[PDB]
């Protein structure tokens, strides 16, 4: 369904009796603005509206028993909400007041956003696999999808930029409300009578989406203390999402934690096909001691290739299960998993940690 | 929906057409609580061996819980029946599978997991808390055993464990997702063949207020956990204990909502940033439980202040909790229960846990009705009964030099 | 996590309320005896 | 101490009504001129009692330029009191420069505190 | 000259009547051991000998007025000393007891070495240009000459490793004593009767020099706060050292700080030909504001190429001056500056700072 | 307080002479046995007066394993003195384990301090 703004509304019954509402800003993610703006915007979403402040909306939401978060993804900026079915008219209205008329007060920028954003960036980058994945996106998709997912002080952002990003995005065409456990008619009525009805149909002065421009054969190395990690990244067209989900599930995927898979026989190894609107990245990562990772990444590379077509076909059902597990309300997924062969020769490589030990790309 | 097959095994399924993915799992009770020090971790090792078998396109995983163990075969909806047969086979050939198995790799993996829970500070803290609280009984043993005992396990011990615990009276087939229950029951009936036997007696356990301090000054924070004898799955105060815990709820200092969270403890602890994070929990076993909080303090000079303020807020439970806090806690507990039961894997695990440990599973609507009935006076009665002036169990890992001795924290439990 | 030392012998034979009630009675008796002595002095 | 919320409440209670406005406002300017703080370079908001958590938050949330200007004005006032001398009329703070720069931040602080108090007693 | 250990001695008169004695451990630099060992070794050099402790040798040296330092270079580990002509018999002896029987006590490794090495690394890397140069060496000479020049916690080193790297190095064939303003015969006598006479001719179980293996066409990006910097690196054979010294001086070189040169016309730009035993790296760097550097690096690239052969020939004398300036006692330089044209098309590129602003290699 | 360097000087002055050695050393072992510190788990070097810059530096420069062993022995001694009990003879520190582990570091600290003092008065 849609309203005059062209705000898509989708609703479907849920299992657990929670109306897990969610708003997906199509291209307000880390790919659109300058590096890290989407993270700060996400940190501003639920603080201070024109209707209810942070200390009021949070207190009421907790009283109403719901949970709310704003997570940044390279494609879209997601505002997730979860509440009991009777509580829809409240949260939806609040969500409207979040997309429109968010205050962006400098005191919230310097007290609750920059501190929180920096803390989350430091916490996430402490995991060598996550920082390796960020570098792999950086070197595979030079711009857009490769922009760092989190704010970094290396690219200073001022509150004016964050506010201008909230505007110039969040337009009617640019947002999609998706709910699980809410009647589509009732949700459409609430959205029509909420603040969503006031957003502009399209952003006048921004949202000029750039081409993906996938780049292959590159490599990078990011020295780190503690645990090391070696990653291999295959860029994939959207139409190939099926071939690699089968490959990943064939060798072992983060979505499906299970021994007995070829990639699980080596410590700390995993694989995962990050899926985006216009491109994807199949990442095979190994983590742990630098000495272990050195041979683990080479073994994982040799496992990804030389995977029997019979086992690859047998893994189709595991891939279907993995896709169904990933298809959360926040990130709808429609990938047809075919057993087709998936090449690996076009890999980018990233090393993190004890660079004196980790292998180079020419060593695979 | 329940059906007692031949052999007396019960298939319990919670089917819902909206489920994204289906799951089915055989759980045979007798977790670590059924083990003893010499053979600790054998249940987890056996379940890992069983779940390491060929998956035939499904997703086999082990459970390895404190009081029950099982193998769960997650799979897309249409494939569920196949997964059914799979697990049935995996359990009809359990002794054969264990006999033909070279445990070296599986024991290495289990010891790796045991070290993992010995390195993740929260896992270490709660494992030590449970061990000290129920010290002297099998319930004190780790779910995954210790890195010393695992290497001492052999195939024969696993076979003995299976023969004792993998019996019809002590097993349940849980399932969830979108499928016809009758089809799954029929598919399992033709394939499930497990030995007869009486349900093993569940070993006793009694809470003993104690304190354990693994002080490691090299860590960056102080990971402490303080609890009291809680409510097991049996107790009618189960949901009441959850509400009492939720009254104080969670907290993370760097979370955006940190300055706005309802709980009074949260507002108290930003004034000097006493604590980095904490979370109140009501862990519930078959007949006993642990109700308390876990906390990570960054500033090593404020452990005492945090413990003081948290135990004062606990004192507030039996006296001055207002209707607003009780209403918030009820709503948050209802939402948390609904969240825990969204994933079909989680629903399968919960079905197995309840059917094995309490015999009957209260539907989510019944749980909501039972939580809604709670009044503030009920919560205060529970606080007087189980919290006010009651023994506490303490655990700490690093930089806990500031964590004062047992008497100070214990006496904080009864001052006004 | 690890084996605790056996406190079996160290344990009291009183119930949860009994031991706490007796401890509080003794402490209160000490407090009020001190109050009586201080009042006399 | 009286909250800026209550002070502004009373001030807007007076300013809205033309009779009280006409009677008081000339007296308000006369009182503020006779106060003598402007002769020491201080704006009114510099005089506010800083030693309160609300006010401390208000200063802690000032912009950079206003914060530095406030620091310099306070230092100049301290020096003038120290040397027992006043700014000449041309250098004193004019009535139009006494712009009530810090009031909005204090009002925001009090709004936050009042909402927190109200919700704690929901 | 030489002694039975094959320790080369070079001595020549000096202008300023200071005996700027220096010892050059040929291949104990940052290229030889695992990343960062040479830095820690250089920090251990002058602390505790088998003859005089740190607090005694330093006090005596300061009484004597001399200065001493240990600097790590990718080729060699240099122990420089500088003292009045009367003071040779002391310092030379000390230097012997530095190469032989240096104590390497753990309390120095934890109190004076690791803290000092970490402080020096942090101070050096705070400069975006130096971080960029280290990354450029890493990506141009993947091993050996590309090893980080300073100790980094990402590659932990234990005292035993530094001690075993002092041994198995420092051998007679591996050290070259160079002095300025000391009679070669007197210096030969002092060295012969010093501890240098007891060093083994060659290391029995180490010092297996690896080939250079220059790599080109690579790039890297190192996010950093504060000042940004974009660098371009041409690997060059030793026989080409003449061509690029003329090129650098033609456009502007760090050794010759002067306006009026084409590269000095743009803010923050500079060039320099790092010269090593078996390879060299010609680096054109720009530093400062990210927006300024973005255009500055492209301007510098366009300047380095398209340099008139007539102006290149005119720059021959300036290049000879620069070579003469660089040829200090520690770093003897023998490069014949010819005006032959020097290509740039084979450049590596590294960016540091605001990676959202700095261009990619594809933009030159 | 007697500098450990002087204590070792005296000890080697006695030990070098066979008559004084044969006389004292039996009395030395007997005195260290009667001292009673070994029954509480303490090695000799645990008793040393920690509150001195030289001693504090020596402790600061101990290896990790020795440092943790010393910490546990001191904690055990405190607990034993607290509970008024002694270790059984089989658990007490045997004469062979009283190994003078800390003396080398103390002597190094003393050497550094004495060199600094000597050079400061050069």
């Amino acid at each position: 369904s849609s309203i005059p703004n062209s705000v898509k509304i989708a609703a479907k019954e849920s299992a657990t009796d929670l109306t897990k509402l969610s708003v997906i800003i199509n291209n307000a993610g880390s790919k659109t603005g300058k590096s890290g703006v989407s993270h700060l915007l996400s940190k501003f979403t639920f603080l201070n509206n024109g209707a209810k402040s942070a200390l009021r909306f949070t207190r009421e939401s907790e009283l109403l028993g719901g949970t709310f978060e704003s997570k940044v993804t390279r494609d879209a900026l997601i505002l997730n909400t979860t509440f009991l079915k009777q509580d829809l008219p409240y949260y939806v209205e609040a969500l409207g007041n979040v997309v429109s008329n968010t205050q962006f007060a400098p005191h919230e920028f310097n007290e609750i956003v920059l501190p929180t954003a920096n803390a989350e960036t430091k916490l996430a980058n402490a995991n060598p696999a996550f920082k390796g994945v960020e570098k792999l996106h950086e070197i595979t998709f030079r711009r857009g999808l490769g922009n760092p997912l989190f704010y970094n002080e290396s690219t200073p952002i001022k509150l004016e930029e964050v506010a201008q990003f909230s505007k110039e995005q969040f337009s009617g065409e640019n947002i999609s409300i998706v709910a699980e456990g809410a009647n589509e008619e009732d949700l459409t009525k609430f959205v029509s009578e909420s603040a969503f009805c006031y957003l502009p149909s399209s952003s006048s002065n921004g949202a000029k989406a750039l081409p993906t421009n996938t780049f292959t054969g590159q490599e990078a190395r990011v020295p780190s203390s503690g645990a090391s990690s070696a990653l291999i990244g295959i860029p994939v067209k959207p139409a190939d999402f099926g071939k690699y989900e089968v490959l990943s599930a064939a060798i072992g995927t983060s979505t499906l934690p299970s021994t007995s898979t070829p990639l699980a026989q080596i410590p700390g190894a995993t694989s995962h096909l990050y899926k985006y609107q216009d491109a994807g990245l199949f990442v095979i990562s190994v983590s742990g001691e630098a000495s272990q990772v050195a041979q683990g990444i080479k073994q994982a590379k040799s496992v990804a290739e030389s995977v029997s077509s019979s086992a690859l076909s047998e893994a189709v059902k595991a891939a279907e299960l993995s896709v169904a597990l990933q298809s959360t309300v926040d990130s709808p997924l429609n990938v047809k998993v075919v057993a087709e062969e998936a090449p690996i020769s076009k890999f980018n490589y990233v090393a993190v940690g004890d660079l004196d030990v980790l292998p180079y790309a020419d060593e695979l | 929906k329940y059906t007692t097959l031949s052999n007396g095994v019960t298939v319990a399924t919670e089917t819902n057409p909206a489920a994204k993915t289906s799951s089915v799992g055989l759980f045979f009770g007798a977790g670590s609580r059924s083990e003893h020090s010499h053979s600790n971790g054998i249940s987890a090792l056996t379940t890992n061996v069983l779940a390491s078998q060929s998956a035939k396109g499904s997703l086999l995983t082990a459970k390895n819980d404190r009081e029950f163990n099982g193998i769960i075969a997650q799979t897309t909806n249409d494939n569920i029946t196949e997964a059914g047969k799979l697990i049935a086979s995996i359990a009809s050939n359990a002794v054969d599978i264990v006999e033909k198995t070279d445990l070296t790799k599986h024991k290495q993996y289990l010891s790796a997991q045991a070290s993992a829970v010995e390195a993740d500070p929260k896992s270490k803290v709660l494992s030590h808390l449970y061990s000290s609280a129920f010290q002297g009984y099998s319930l004190a043993l780790p779910t995954l055993g210790t890195t010393e005992s695992v290497e001492n396990l052999e195939n024969q011990d696993s076979l003995r464990h299976l023969a004792k615990h993998l019996v019809n009276n002590n097993t349940v087939i849980a399932a969830s997702g979108n499928f016809d229950h009758d089809k799954l029951a029929d598919a399992i009936e033709a394939n499930l063949k497990i030995a007869e036997g009486v349900k093993p007696e569940i070993k006793p356990a009694s809470f003993l207020g104690s304190e354990v301090r693994m002080r490691d000054d090299t860590l960056p924070k102080a990971y402490i956990s303080i609890a009291v004898h809680g409510e097991g799955l049996n107790s009618p105060n189960y949901y009441l204990a959850k509400v009492a815990a939720a009254i104080y709820g969670d907290f993370y200092l760097h979370s955006t909502i940190a300055k706005f969270t309802s709980p009074k403890l949260a507002s108290i602890v930003q004034e000097y940033n006493i604590v980095e994070s904490y979370n109140h929990y009501s862990k519930s076993f078959s007949d006993t439980g642990i109700w308390g909080y876990y906390a990570e303090i960054a500033d090593k000079f404020t452990v005492d202040d945090f413990t003081h303020f948290s135990l004062k807020e606990w004192n507030r439970l039996s006296i001055s909790i207002s209707e607003a806090e009780v209403a918030r806690a009820k709503a948050q507990v209802k939402t948390a229960l609904a969240k825990e039961l969204a994933n079909s894997f989680a629903v399968t695990s919960d079905i197995a846990e309840k059917v094995l440990l309490v015999g009957h599973r209260q539907s989510l609507r019944e749980a909501f009705e039972k939580i809604d009935a709670i009044k503030v006076n009920d919560v205060k009665e529970w606080g007087k009964s189980k919290v006010w002036d009651r023994d506490i169990v303490i655990s700490g890992t690093g930089l806990i030099e500031d964590l004062l001795d047992y008497n100070r924290n214990r006496n904080e439990m009864a001052m006004m | 996590n690890y084996q605790q030392p056996d406190y079996s012998s160290y344990l009291n034979n009183k119930s949860g309320q009994g031991s706490r009630n007796f401890t509080y009675f003794m402490v209160g008796s000490m407090g009020l005896l001190s109050a009586a002595g201080a009042k006399s002095t | 101490v009286q909250s800026m919320t209550s002070v502004v409440k009373a001030a807007n209670f007076i300013l809205a009504r033309p009779t009280l406005s006409k009677i008081i406002t000339p007296l308000a300017q006369k009182f503020t001129a006779y106060a003598g703080y402007r002769e020491m370079g201080l704006k009114f908001n510099d005089l506010l009692l800083e030693e309160t958590p609300i006010m401390q938050t208000a200063i802690k949330r000032l912009p950079s330029e206003l914060n530095y200007s406030r620091n310099f004005r306070i230092l100049t006032a301290h020096q003038l009191a120290l040397s027992h001398q006043l700014l000449p009329a041309e250098k004193a703070v004019k009535p139009e420069e006494d712009d009530n720069y810090l009031i909005p931040y204090i009002l925001e602080a009090e709004k936050e505190a009042f909402e927190k108090a109200e919700l704690d007693n929901i």
